[PDB]
């Protein structure tokens, strides 16, 4: 019984949780854009620099 | 042109709201949980039960 | 009964939800001012096309 109610308590959490995902990839996307011109701005400034 | 800004204040809105609601009864609602099933039992019908 | 039900399916989605304001918060403050970038240089961008 009470491994039935701590289960249909997370039930809620995991659909909205879930739900998160489309959010997510536009985030990782423009993160991923954002680590790549980091990497470019510090290889041109090392390449100048030397 | 995302335009997210507004969906994500919206989402705060709801989220504070949530959070003010949870603040105004909560105690309400965790002092309900125990004993919900009574509800599907009224006194007089009882008896026509 | 259904409306009691009804709340106790709802307040725990509330709660789950309801730590999500600072991440939203954060999560805001960097895309408005990711927008102002964008405003200022569409501007920029306008102004130089002519």
């Amino acid at each position: 019984w009470q491994s039935a109610r701590e289960l249909l308590r997370d039930w809620p959490s995991q659909r909205h949780l879930a739900d998160r995902v489309q959010p997510l990839r536009m985030r990782l996307s423009e993160l991923e854009q954002r680590l790549n011109n980091q990497q470019n701005a510090e290889r041109l400034l090392s390449e100048f620099c030397k | 042109l995302i335009d997210r800004v507004e969906e994500v204040r919206e989402e705060m809105d709801e989220a504070q709201e949530a959070a003010r609601f949870l603040q105004q009864h909560g105690s309400a609602l965790t002092k309900l949980e125990p004993m919900v099933a009574v509800l599907q039992s009224d006194p007089q019908q009882h008896e026509q039960l």
